[PDB]
DNA sequence: CCCCGGGGCCCCCCCGGC
DNA sequence: TTTTTTCGGGGGGGCCCCGGGG
């Protein structure tokens, strides 16, 4: 079948501001700058699909209207954004006459701005404050630190967090209303469970269960989405006997077809992230992580060590 | 044309006077009389310096961090003597190319436009170039032709930049007047803040404007920002709403390394509250601020603490010992990462195996001052020797058997005292013996005075070279270049 | 390249429909599903080595396209450069251009793509969004840690299990009849326990045993041909040197291990390695016994990687077996 | 020297052929046989396909006993044509089973031989049939003026949109700096019947196309005084240059309108 | 398209007059008024002006009911006029208060059209007023020789003296690979009044230019046969090459003493 | 026959985890 | 209160020289 199905999270693509759920401080200032108007230059930064995108285009298109073609320089990483590119082209947007409303400016929108090299970012510190008066930039970016800071002084600075599960079972549960969705609540459930505040995975799982299986059910769920693999390593590593933890790791992961790489790189960070048992112990367990991170990166990519680093992090926790 | 209701703050309050500038005053003052007497000492050459010593340089260098005013004081200084401004920033190209062909040409030319215009200062060029810090490159980026104009030049030259600390300023280690921009006391901008304040209609609390300026340290720009976006909305800055403004608002400042240094060795975040607080996670984060020089601090600062982690039985020396050992496996890791294999996702082992446990291991209060790395100098001083002691035993290959470590293990010592020792004691009449054996092994007096410097210990040839009465010294050196000598590497 | 019969027998064996593809039947069947309706999504597909993946997509790309699929799809791979200018042209011009023959969405298949450096793999994020209504993208990978969070944020992931014993022995089967092979029920289950999931180790290992029959036509594959033609130790020789270990003195197990290494020329590391599998199954009463066994085995095993003397490390051996069962006494 | 002799009696024109589409493929079948030489090929990015035809008649002489496929990569190709005299007669030599092609200048006047080899490759490309269309819209203009509209316009963009109406040819381009638009009208003059412009509509007609693609197509004007343009919704747009004997097509897939 | 409509019977003029000084500065105020068409432009190192006068009398049609401000990018400017062909009309067309400018060609022979937009700069410059000034030293010269005597300069020096003293001027690229010295002497010949070498003398001269600025000037030698010098003794130098109807004038600051 | 535009190498400079 | 090693990739400056126009 040579025919498409426009993916849900492009159908369902928020349109306006008001669309957007959670961080309702953020959404609600950018509705307030729209009205209103003099956007200043912005840096919105967060974890992937919670909706920087998606607020950054409803906000330009809800403040230049019908200008919006001619207002508008989107630039992203699938773009060039050089030294030149900055130095021209941005230059000469930013120079360009357009008559605008009484209270609104061209804005420059440089989407995954933490990938732009250091000399572009700095190019464009003088750019931004000459032309300040007709021209506005918003960055969108992942890690805010990859901003130099003399941009990030010269920004306001919009920080977005994780969406809560009653955002996503909202925006879910309008979906399903509009696409008349069978579904129960332990799909649902499932599915939040899963997305982990990621609203494009979870509308993403939601559409590609309904097209495998029709009904949204838990079976259905972890049939299309799989238990994320960092939760078996927490459970393999606080595991009260060595054979159990050894069991999983034979069981859950080994013969699931994880590799020995990324069975250690998922050991190190839960470790890491391991609140739960004193900060000694983890450093101690991350030493002999990493031994046997440099061992399979050797070549050396068995299951018996890994279930050597198990016994050895067994006896340290003893 | 511009509505000014369209217009950022940080433009609609700008200075407009150097009076009118917050903060840094004495550095003000100090480049306004350094431009002021430049033409004095133009006409003494540079040579004569002056009550306030700047009087040897004819370009000046002003840095700080950024948001302090650096741009704007060096504009209206420009402005106020009433010379010409001929500015350059990182938008525009300055390669060697582009450098020698646009302001080398501008460094000693009139200003037709200063002609048209037209005080007697106002046909000649102050250059300021600014952001130099973003000038990418070696030595075809344009920053050594920049330093070089900097000893070179008919007409006053301002440099701007944030990080002067840098390697790819080191050109410029003395070549201009430096002139330090330092965060701006909470005084000094309160006037300003409360006087915007006042004509945007919004409330402000007076005691609110100190958290404001501690949470953007000490970036004038950030807190007008932060003032008009705060104002966007809410416009009662209350005590209710100091935390959820000032978390809002904090910049991820990347911190420097004695920072990084003290940060690590510090007890407090390695106790069970200071962990629950500091993460492991923020440990990392903090290693990751500066990767290449945040284990080389730790490595000099790990003894030189008084511990407050320490266990129950447990004495500094056995913890600084396990510190040493992590620091040993780190070691090993790091050479392991920048290997032909290139195994950079070790990067974050390495963090802990070369700081964050060491450091947990000896975390306490300081006992002294955070020193920088001297493995850097070391490793330097260590290349040079070895340089040097390569081109000895390639000098003497045909006459003697060995390696180099073997000619700087064993057969040094013994030339010394054909070299030096004969000097030592016979005096003059030890010339042409020494010249001898100099000429047996292919030796030039660059090579003896390049030998004299290898021994250590008892063995220091420093004090005892320096004794030798100057005569024997010239009788050497004349000796020596008044006859022909042996060549053993004859490249043609 | 005469005829398909000068292939080797991965090459001359691979699936060309769907139908071929084996013990992957969940995988199989969502995918049918999801190309049957128009309903294909974004596909990641992660697994292990030998499984069906690249299979699996060229299969999907024919039940698609068809016969003239190789024109019809960019396919890039490790092999080729696939930089973030190649993704800045190529994949983007590929990707919002309509297809050149017939009127059909548009397949990017970038197989090994754990491959791919950071910057390609961000430039290829706002390429997947914005050419969505036209173009499918499939992901291809080994190794999941080196695939940026944007991406798989924006795929849905399929996991290619290891190959059940019931799909080896069935495909087996298949080889057997279209090759006129004969295999014994102990071969077959040699073969499966040797195979590890691996198709590839299966037909490689069955073409060479094929090779060391005089006669094929009438010779059948025993467990000794396949224990021959691999060089792997016979199971037998693997419970005789444990008992050796675990119930004689010091040079009785030494001459034991010697005298069977030697009759057929075995290597160390299959022994240790056989060893560990037989161990796994015992029940132990002391954990401690199980950690020094670890342990110990692991540090022979990584030492035998750089090479080392083979006396010293069989001896090794022998002793970490010996000093970790003597804790189970007490 | 056996199974497949084809003598050009100019060495130029092959240069020329080899030339008008070497920037836009690098592997390339050619495909030798009774009734003359074929080939096709497809770009990297798989938007563009150059089918190439010469019959006998483009051969001072041409033998070939049985079908002959000759991978070969354009570049190299290019480098040993570009070492042959204009003055030169240039003879294509294979054998059986051929690992290689040989590429013989002679200059008779001057009795100087040249022969050089080159290496075949094996590609695994079936000659897809270009299965003809009923285009909507069929024009026809000189080639130097195409080529320098599509130079004008690809300064301003890197698309450029052909408008087909009736009694109408518009190109459009718009970009950064600005916008651009060349509107033609058939135009006939029987004085001079190389300039004329001519056009047969059926349905009106909108396609754009990357200006890369147009740049590159462009390339084939040294070929022939005029190019034929064959443009249809739903379906690639042909470019055609007329040889001799044979001719050299462009199927150019348009952009998605979205 | 009613506001203002400047016809030009030949395209080829306004392209060269661009080309003129396209490549010393980059953006450009063009100002139409009901006489015709100024521009003044300053260079990035402050050292050159660029005045550029084109009257009515230089095009076909002329039509400008206000006058206008055009602040244009001369290297989009001059990426459209490549688009034309030489046996073409052009059309520049403005409307009041416009974001973009229109230039059409136009050609009689062949029913074609060729229009294009090109935007328009926000560019805020201040306008020097160039009063005239009594130069002390007047010089006319084939534009082929002044070129081809600072293309041979330029590559031994970076600067490049002018010394005008009686009945001689003398051009001394003094550098460090070596030295160089042309001396030219007045003379009119009646068989060649375009050769011709004039000299109007009053107080000996001797300014130091920057070979760049030289080289970038000679680029106007196309518009004009013969280009003046007028030089003082501090005053910028006017290098004026001459149009049909109008000019292209470079002032040069002079290297300080 | 000589000058100018623009493709192609050549050389050097900086990053690298979550 | 100052300043190091290696592949591979990517970027950016610098020519070089073929081709095409005049
Ligand atoms: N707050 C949200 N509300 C509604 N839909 C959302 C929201 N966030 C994400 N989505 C949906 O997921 C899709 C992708 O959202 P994006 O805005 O692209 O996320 P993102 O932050 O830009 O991800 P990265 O950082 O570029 S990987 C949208 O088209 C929406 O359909
Ligand atoms: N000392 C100051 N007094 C008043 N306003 C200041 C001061 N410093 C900065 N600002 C404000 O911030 C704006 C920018 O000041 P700048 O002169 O650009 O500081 P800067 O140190 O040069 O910034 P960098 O180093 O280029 S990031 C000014 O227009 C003022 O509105
Ligand atoms: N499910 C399968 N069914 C039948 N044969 C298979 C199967 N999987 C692998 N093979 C066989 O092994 C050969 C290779 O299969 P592939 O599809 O290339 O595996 P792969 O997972 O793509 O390998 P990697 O990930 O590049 S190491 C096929 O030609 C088949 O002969
Ligand atoms: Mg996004
Ligand atoms: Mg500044
Ligand atoms: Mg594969």
């Amino acid at each position: 079948t040579l025919s498409l199905q426009l993916p849900w999270v492009e159908k369902y693509r928020p349109q306006v501001l008001s669309d957007i759920v959670g961080n309702k401080e953020t959404i609600d200032r950018l509705q307030q700058i729209a009205k209103d108007g003099n956007m200043p230059h912005m840096i919105i930064s967060g974890m992937p699909g919670i909706g920087k995108t998606t607020s950054v285009h409803c906000l330009a298109h809800e403040l230049l209207g019908r200008s919006y073609a001619d207002g508008v320089l989107e630039l992203n990483a699938s773009d060039d954004r050089g030294i030149d590119v900055v130095r021209n082209q941005i230059k000469h947007f930013a120079q360009k006459k357009l008559h605008l409303p009484p209270g609104k400016h061209k804005i420059v929108i440089l989407d995954e701005a933490d990938s732009m090299t250091a000399g572009a970012q700095q190019a464009l510190r003088r750019t931004m404050e000459l032309y300040s008066n007709s021209t506005r930039f918003a960055f969108a970016c992942n890690q805010s630190n990859k901003i130099i800071e003399p941009l990030q002084s010269r920004c306001a600075i919009l920080r977005y967090s994780k969406l809560s599960d009653e955002d996503v079972l909202k925006r879910l549960l309008q979906i399903i209303k509009l696409e008349d969705v069978k579904y129960t609540n332990d799909g649902l459930e499932a599915i939040i469970f899963t997305a982990e505040g990621d609203m494009r995975q979870a509308i993403n799982n939601l559409q590609s269960t309904v097209a495998g299986h029709g009904l949204v059910n838990a079976d259905n769920v972890f049939k299309i989405v799989d238990s994320p693999h960092p939760l078996i390593v927490k459970k393999m590593l606080l595991a009260s006997n060595l054979e159990d933890s050894i069991q999983i790791l034979r069981t859950d992961l080994w013969k699931k077809g994880y590799s020995s790489i990324d069975i250690v790189t998922t050991s190190f960070r839960v470790t890491k992230n391991l609140a739960q048992v004193k900060e000694s112990v983890r450093l101690e367990m991350i030493k002999e992580i990493g031994l046997t991170h440099m061992r399979i990166l050797e070549g050396v990519g068995t299951y018996l060590q890994l279930a050597s680093m198990l016994a050895k992090i067994h006896k340290l926790n003893n | 044309v511009v509505r000014e209701e369209d217009k950022l703050w940080t433009v609609k309050y700008a200075p407009t006077n150097l009076q009118q500038v917050c903060g840094n005053k004495g550095s003000v003052m100090k480049l306004k009389n350094w431009l002021a007497n430049w033409e004095n000492s133009k006409k003494n050459s540079f040579k004569h310096a002056g009550k306030d010593g700047s009087g040897v340089f004819r370009a000046a260098m002003l840095y700080g961090p950024p948001g302090i005013g650096k741009t704007t004081a060096a504009h209206l200084v420009a402005q106020e003597l009433g010379y010409d401004i001929l500015e350059q920033n990182a938008s525009d190209v300055r390669s060697k190319t582009l450098l020698n062909a646009g302001v080398k040409n501008a460094l000693d030319n009139m200003s037709v436009v200063g002609y048209f215009k037209h005080n007697l200062n106002g046909k000649h060029f102050v250059i300021i170039m600014d952001e130099v810090d973003g000038m990418s490159g070696g030595d075809r980026g344009g920053v050594g032709q920049l330093a070089q104009f900097c000893r070179k030049t008919s007409t006053p030259l301002i440099l701007i930049c944030n990080e002067r600390n840098l390697p790819k300023m080191r050109p410029f280690d003395r070549v201009c007047l430096d002139i330090q921009f330092r965060r701006p006391d909470a005084n000094s901008i309160k006037s300003r803040l409360m006087t915007i304040a006042i004509r945007e209609k919004f409330k402000l609390d007076p005691n609110v404007i100190d958290r404001l300026i501690q949470t953007t340290r000490g970036d004038i720009r950030q807190v007008i920002n932060l003032l008009s976006t705060i104002s966007t909305t809410t416009k009662t800055i209350n005590h209710e709403n100091i935390n959820e403004i000032s978390k809002a608002w904090e910049k991820n400042i990347a911190l420097k390394p004695f920072d990084i240094a003290h940060k690590m060795l510090d007890g407090q975040i390695y106790s069970d509250i200071g962990s629950r607080n500091f993460t492991l996670n923020d440990k990392i984060a903090l290693y990751f601020d500066d990767f290449d020089f945040t284990p080389l601090m730790i490595q000099e600062n790990y003894l030189s603490t008084r511990p407050s982690v320490l266990k129950p039985g447990q004495s500094h020396l056995e913890a600084v010992a396990e510190a040493a050992n992590c620091i040993s496996l780190g070691d090993i890791v790091e050479k392991k990462i920048r290997s032909s294999e290139q195994l950079w996702s070790l990067l974050p082992l390495h963090a802990v195996l070369s700081s964050v446990y060491p450091a947990s291991k000896v975390a306490g209060h300081m006992a002294g001052r955070i020193n920088f790395t001297a493995w850097l100098g070391q490793n330097s001083k260590s290349a040079k020797y070895y340089r040097l002691l390569q081109e000895i035993h390639y000098h003497t290959r045909l006459g003697t058997s060995t390696d180099k470590i073997g000619l700087r293990l064993d057969y040094l010592p013994t030339f010394r005292k054909r070299l030096l020792d004969p000097f030592l004691k016979q005096g003059a009449d030890a010339i042409s013996s020494v010249i001898e054996v100099m000429d047996d092994y292919y030796l030039t007096k660059e090579d003896w005075d390049s030998i004299m410097e290898f021994f250590v210990g008892p063995d220091v040839t420093t004090a005892i070279i320096k004794k030798i009465p100057a005569t024997v010294k010239s009788g050497f050196t004349r000796k020596y270049n008044s006859m022909t000598h042996p060549v053993a590497i004859y490249r043609t | 390249k005469r005829s398909k019969e000068n292939l080797p027998w991965v090459e001359k064996y691979r699936p060309e429909t769907l139908d071929e593809v084996y013990g992957q039947n969940e995988v199989i069947t969502t995918v049918r599903k999801f190309v049957d309706e128009g309903k294909l999504p974004h596909l990641l597909f992660y697994g292990p080595p030998g499984t069906g993946k690249t299979s699996t997509i060229v299969a999907l790309a024919r039940e698609i396209y068809g016969k003239n699929y190789s024109n019809m799809v960019l396919e890039l791979n490790a092999s080729d450069d696939r930089g973030i200018d190649v993704v800045r042209n190529q994949i983007k011009d590929f990707a919002s251009t309509r297809q050149i023959f017939s009127k059909g969405f548009k397949l990017i298949i970038l197989d090994e793509a754990d491959a791919m450096t950071n910057a390609a793999q961000n430039a290829l994020r706002r390429v997947i969004e914005r050419y969505t209504k036209n173009t499918r993208f499939c992901v291809l990978a080994n190794y999941a840690h080196k695939l940026t969070p944007a991406l798989l944020s924006r795929c849905t992931r399929f996991r290619f299990q290891p190959l059940p014993q019931e799909a080896i022995e069935r495909r087996i089967a298949n080889v057997l009849v279209h090759e006129k092979l004969k295999l014994s029920p102990n071969a077959e289950k040699a073969l499966i326990e040797l195979s590890n999931g691996d198709m590839r180790r299966v037909l490689n290992v069955l073409q060479s045993c094929k090779a060391t029959l005089d006669n094929p036509d009438e010779d059948e594959i025993s467990d000794d041909v396949i224990y021959e033609c691999c060089g792997a130790p016979r199971p037998s020789d693997l419970k005789a040197v444990l008992k050796s270990i675990l119930e004689d003195d010091w040079g009785t197990a030494h001459y034991t291990l010697n005298k069977v290494r030697s009759a057929k020329g075995l290597a160390l590391i299959d022994l240790i390695e056989g060893i560990v599998k037989i161990l796994e199954d015992y029940e132990l009463q002391n954990e401690e016994t199980r950690v020094h066994l670890l342990t110990k085995l692991a540090d022979i095993e990584y030492s035998i990687s750089k090479g080392g003397n083979d006396q010293i490390q069989g001896s090794a051996v022998i002793g970490a077996i010996k000093a970790s069962f003597e804790n189970e006494t007490k | 020297a056996s199974m497949l002799e084809a003598k050009f009696e100019e060495a130029s024109l092959f240069k020329r052929i080899i030339d008008g589409f070497k920037d836009c493929v690098q592997l390339v079948n050619f495909q030798c046989k009774e009734d003359g030489i074929i080939a096709q090929a497809v770009d990297d990015s798989r938007v563009l396909l150059v089918s190439l035809e010469i019959g006998v008649e483009a051969f001072q002489e041409y033998r070939c006993d049985h079908p002959v496929t000759l991978g070969m990569d354009l570049t190299s190709l290019s480098k040993i044509l570009r070492c042959g005299n204009n003055t030169d007669t240039l003879t294509l030599i294979a054998d059986n089973t051929p690992d290689s092609i040989i590429l013989l200048f002679e200059d008779t006047k001057k009795d100087r031989i040249a022969e050089y080899s080159l290496k075949l490759m094996d590609i695994d490309a079936d000659f897809l049939k270009i299965e003809e269309l009923q285009y909507d819209s069929t024009l026809s203009l000189p080639s130097s003026e195409f080529s320098k509209i599509v130079r004008d316009l690809s300064q301003l963009s890197d698309s450029i949109n052909i408008m087909i109406t009736k009694e109408t040819i518009k190109f459009v381009a718009d970009g950064d700096i600005g916008s651009g638009s060349v509107i033609i009208k058939p135009f006939v003059d029987m004085e001079h019947p190389e300039t004329s412009i001519k056009l047969e509509m059926d349905q009106p007609v909108d396609l754009t196309f990357g200006a890369k693609y147009l740049l590159d197509i462009i390339k084939g004007s040294s070929l022939s005084d005029r190019v034929g343009i064959r443009l249809s919704s739903e379906a690639p747009a042909l470019f055609q240059f007329d040889l001799k004997s044979g001719f050299l097509q462009f199927f150019l897939a348009p952009k998605f309108n979205d």
